């Protein structure tokens, strides 16, 4: 399951 | 941080995450939040991005080390994985700190107070995640009691198109999945954002529509694999 | 790590590799060399990949970062292109420390010896990427007698296609191209080593031919690219 | 030009 990736601005 | 100006601060957060130096963004963006000046949209932004980064990286290696602890089940394999839980463990507090001195309590409007109860419930989760002993339920329930407030505002204050409020259902729901053992929420809060959503769109520009989108696909994809 | 055991550094190493936590398997494997017994096959390469990864996040961080202080060209891409720099040139020292004290001395078989001179080699070329003043010739000097003394031992000691042997050449011929200005240099070297190589296939195994083929190819890729 | 890559064990 996929949390928000949020990794990249 | 103390002897940076805040603006250098930020340029420098900016520079490593195109150096994709991480560690050091997220000691430029608390150094930022330090300076005791409320964030901008965009110095959240760079704030989440960096720490989520971090600690992205220490949960992927306790995942690594867990799964070969619990498939050796010498101390090495159970003294290495505590050592990267205890540094995890830090990270996620350095964060909750910075929330709580003084984020939230400064965050007036609703995409900033949204923002930060949605980090406040997401690290309180990565702490659930290697939590066992008598901490855990009461770690379980700050998570939640974090992203019900968010959930709360972002239902009155939020169109359902809004990508943060979007974001916020899609954490939610996965905490319902796996940390609070209830698939059947975590499905009906996915279901329930991507509809809501779908019906919003046609208000919406095209760089709006695009954004909204992206992440309704997100839920679709949890919901395909949970169903 | 001078209170832990050589054999649980080396056994936490391998699990640092595994969980990519590559500062964390440099840590350890600093502290198995400064326990002062000479290094075996495998834990030679144990040292090798934690520092190559560590050295390689740095120089891939500060190429983005003086490409963008190149194209300015306030204080800060400089400043933080002088951190990121420093911190560089901080484990290249350890490395080159490491192999000073005392692990170059006491190798005495020509896999170990040409292993750790080629090492040298290395962390000098990753100190003259960066290197402008005063000893960015001396730098280089000190590469490329790293280098030769390699070379020379590897010619004697070792068959044409014994992988040290042709890494060793191959980033010799990189040396020559990216750092002394001498592309012929480069391109005659890399052809030689592929062509002695070639020569010498029959006499491997399957497993050994797979291993040295693999290098070939590296060499015919680079030698591709500058002709 | 690619040196060893030499990042896997
Ligand atoms: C917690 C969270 C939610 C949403 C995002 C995201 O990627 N939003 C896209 C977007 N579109 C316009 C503005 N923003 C932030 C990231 C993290
Ligand atoms: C400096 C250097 C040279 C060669 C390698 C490599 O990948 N060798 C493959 C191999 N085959 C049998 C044994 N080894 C090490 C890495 C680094
Ligand atoms: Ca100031
Ligand atoms: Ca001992
Ligand atoms: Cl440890
Ligand atoms: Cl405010
Ligand atoms: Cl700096
Ligand atoms: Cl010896």
């Amino acid at each position: 399951a996929g949390s928000i990736p949020g990794r990249r601005s | 941080m103390g002897s940076m100006e805040r603006a250098s601060l930020i340029q420098k957060a900016k520079l490593a995450e195109q150096a994709e130096r991480y560690e050091d963004m997220a000691a430029f963006m608390k150094g930022a939040v330090e300076k005791g000046e409320e964030l901008s949209c965009e110095e959240r932004n760079l704030l989440s991005v960096a720490y989520k980064n971090v600690v992205g990286g220490q949960r992927a290696a306790w995942r690594v080390l867990s799964s070969i602890e619990q498939k050796s089940n010498g101390p090495e394999v159970r003294e290495y994985r505590e050592k990267v839980e205890t540094e995890l463990q830090g990270v996620c507090d350095t964060v909750l700190g910075l929330l709580d001195s003084h984020l939230i309590k400064e965050a007036g409007d609703a995409e900033s107070r949204v923002f930060y109860l949605k980090m406040k419930g997401d690290y309180y989760r990565y702490l659930a995640e290697v939590a066992t002993g008598d901490d855990k339920k009461r770690i379980i329930d700050s998570a939640r009691s974090a992203y019900q407030e968010a959930m709360d505002i972002s239902k009155k204050e939020m169109p359902p198109t809004n990508p943060i409020r979007l974001g916020l259902a899609l954490n939610f729901s996965v905490f319902h999945y796996e940390i609070a053992n209830s698939p059947e929420e975590a499905i009906s809060l996915a279901k329930t954002t991507f509809d809501e959503a779908m019906a919003d769109l046609h208000t919406l520009s095209e760089d709006s529509y695009k954004d909204s989108t992206l992440i309704m696909q997100l839920l679709r994809d949890n919901l395909t694999l949970w169903t």
